RNA sequence: UUUCUUGCCGGAGGUAGAGCUACUGGAUGGCCGAUGGGCCCCACAGGGUUACUGACGUCAGCCAAACUCCGAAUGCCGGU
RNA sequence: CCUCCUAAAAUGUAACGGAGGCGCCCAAAGGUUCCCUCAACCUGGACGGCAAUCAGGUGUUGAGUGUAAGUGCACAAGGGAGCUUGACUGCGAGACGGACAUGUCGAGCAGGGACGAAAGUCGGGACUAGUGAUCCGGCACCUCUGAGUGGAAGGGGUGU
């Protein structure tokens, strides 16, 4: 009985839309949306650890799910980094809480983007998958204006049933992205 | 003068003179080449030796090839010592050369001074050699 | 004029002790070996620095299964 | 020493039941151990002495 | 969902400054966000 | 007669030999050309250039007590 | 003392022959139950660059195994999590190796436990170094002895 926008935006007609769009031998063929992945690598966390107290409490305060941290997985003098310590958070989002979710950053928090010019059709990554980063995290409405210490970035991911960039950037198209054109 | 750039081991037993060469016994890359007909180890001296001289009577033109490599070291203790007390220094690279190892290869325009050139290497080296040609 | 080498340890006499076709009493030592180069079969157990002893008594038989060498023990039968 | 030779003792009979090893800095208290204690014929706790 | 070691999550309700009310859910225990450019008030997605 | 010799049968090897796009190294000549040098534009963004140094790959000919995808003859253990 | 080559395909084999390591460490890096698969490369990503964290693909072993080298291990002995102390007591058929003294493996039985639904595994660590005979003495415990007798001193046994 319950049953969020996106996902009843994508069953009532992507489905059609898609199949007469491409022609597929079969119904299983089209694709689809599986999950979005954010994560905040933070690195900087080397010098002092309490960067990822903030970084997780954002991450928990945009997605409803608190992160897990990554720990390192080598050890590199270069950037001062060893075995093991708190470098980043991600968030993995299946199910009708991403499909809500990226239904708010389509319309809520992208259009606070200062001066947002689009996003570039070009970064996909050729087998069907989208990711961007991001530099700043004061477009959510979910974080005050007074809780920043200092600016924190994501990478956003979304990993799609797409066989390719086409697929994959019709779909994404389709479900509303403020894509360009070049 | 032909130094390998690293060894894994820099004492090593002294390579076997036994038997006939298997690999390396056609030439190649060249027109004419030099065959040896006895055992013996190659050094490097005898090899730019050899080369120097290939290249004097050659001149100009032509292209030389070396397919013996001194990569073998060899080594020798100080003068005056009485034996023991460690192993030698290594102070000689030469190459394991058998019958049929076809050693140096010339491509040269003319028949008369490629097989002069060829005949004044062979007399900087150690071995019996031989002539050869592509054809059979 | 000296060397830095000169130093070695002792044998440790590993190697197989019953070939394929001998017969052994329960317990006996059929191979002493470092790694698992021989696997334990039927019959063969493996002990904690990696000797094969049998089981059970019978007759030493090698094999294969899978790529893996291994040694069995072939239940001999009565008189 | 850092690795120093410790003996247990069973906490019920006070008999040094066991001799082990321990690192002293990493661990700088007594080891509680449970341990089979042959005279009580029962695992009884154990602690260093 | 694990029991309590997530960030409550309540269904809210969204309105915009062009008037167009939501219906979807986050972390607002207000259980509603009010918001100025929405997608359909801004210039990139009304084509200028 | 358990010892020994011969015939047969069952065994496990890693030497001699050989092989290497089968590993770790060494190493010859091409083809291609990253990178860098310098040249060439000169902006310092934006592009074509070069005795070259020439990665990676690839075609052919090679080497090794501490290399091995392979692998004898003898010898050794057991049965008969 | 341990590892490899010399060492001549069982074992063993010398030289002031060729190369290395050890006189530790871990209360978890031990026991058990359950799950997982690396390195490398390609592509896309905010700081971020060859290389930090994220995503997709190719990738059967080239990563890793506390520490040398070799033999092993992808079925994992490699990575992760829960519980835990078998890093037990009394023993031990049968073996390997050996001048001797040393040294090594071991199924299985009983007690009392850990883990596991159960089968079962567990007498330290993937394996091989990390050590010192005897004498003399110290400490704890034992239903041993006690120089006429009761004690005691001293002496024995077991663990160290
Ligand atoms: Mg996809
Ligand atoms: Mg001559
Ligand atoms: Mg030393
Ligand atoms: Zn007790
Ligand atoms: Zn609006």
């Amino acid at each position: 009985k319950a049953l969020p926008r996106l996902k009843q935006r994508y069953r009532e007609e992507i489905r059609e839309a898609l199949q007469q769009e491409f022609n597929y031998a079969n119904v299983m063929q089209i694709p689809g949306v599986v999950k979005v992945v954010v994560n905040m690598g933070v690195g900087d966390a080397a010098r002092d650890a309490k960067l990822i107290n903030g970084a997780i409490n954002d991450l928990a305060l945009i997605t409803g799910q608190k992160p897990e941290v990554r720990r390192a997985r080598k050890s590199i003098a270069q950037f001062k980094l060893r075995e093991g310590m708190p470098i980043g958070a991600r968030v993995t989002l299946r199910g009708d809480r991403m499909w809500e979710f990226l239904d708010r950053l389509i319309s809520i928090a992208l259009p606070r983007i200062r001066d947002f010019r689009g996003l570039s059709p070009k970064q996909f990554d050729g087998t069907g998958n989208y990711t961007f980063g991001l530099n700043e995290q004061s477009m959510f409405h979910e974080i005050d204006v007074d809780s920043i210490d200092r600016p924190r970035g994501m990478d956003i991911t979304v990993v799609t049933t797409a066989t390719n960039d086409a697929e994959g950037r019709a779909l994404l198209r389709a479900l509303g992205f403020p894509f360009k054109e070049n | 003068m032909l130094i390998p750039r690293k060894v894994k081991h820099r004492k090593q037993h002294h390579p076997e003179q036994r038997g006939i060469a298997s690999g390396g016994t056609s030439v190649s890359f060249g027109d004419y080449g030099i065959q040896a007909l006895e055992h013996a180890y190659i050094t490097n001296r005898q090899i730019e030796s050899a080369r120097i001289a290939i290249n004097r009577h050659i001149k100009r033109g032509g292209k030389v090839w070396i397919n013996i490599f001194p990569d073998r070291p060899l080594t020798k203790k100080p003068a005056e010592t009485r034996m023991g007390s460690g192993k030698g220094s290594p102070e000689w690279w030469v190459a394991n050369v058998k019958p049929g190892r076809v050693l140096f290869e010339l491509s040269y325009p003319d028949e008369k001074t490629a097989r002069d050139a060829l005949t004044r290497a062979i007399h900087k080296l150690p071995i019996k050699a031989r002539i050869v040609t592509r054809e059979e | 004029s000296s060397s830095r080498n000169g130093r070695d340890s002792a044998a440790q006499r590993l190697g197989v002790k019953r070939f394929g076709g001998q017969v052994v009493k329960a317990g006996e030592i059929l191979v002493r070996q470092r790694g698992t180069h021989f696997h334990p079969g039927v019959n063969v157990g493996r002990g904690g620095d990696d000797t094969l002893f049998a089981l059970a008594p019978g007759a030493v038989e090698f094999g294969a299964k899978r790529g893996r060498k291994t040694v069995n023990i072939v239940p001999v039968a009565r008189p | 020493d850092v690795r120093p030779k410790i003996t247990l003792a069973c906490e019920v009979c006070k008999h040094r039941n066991y001799i082990t090893k321990k690192n002293r800095r990493n661990d700088p208290d007594r080891l509680e151990i449970k341990k089979f204690c042959p005279n009580c014929g029962t695992h009884q706790p154990h602690k260093e002495s | 969902m694990k029991t309590g070691i997530h960030p409550e999550y309540v269904d809210t309700t969204v309105q915009c400054g062009c008037g167009h009310s939501f219906t979807t859910r986050s972390t607002k225990q207000s259980g509603t966000i009010v918001v100025e450019v929405c997608s359909q008030c801004h210039p990139f997605y009304t084509g200028k």
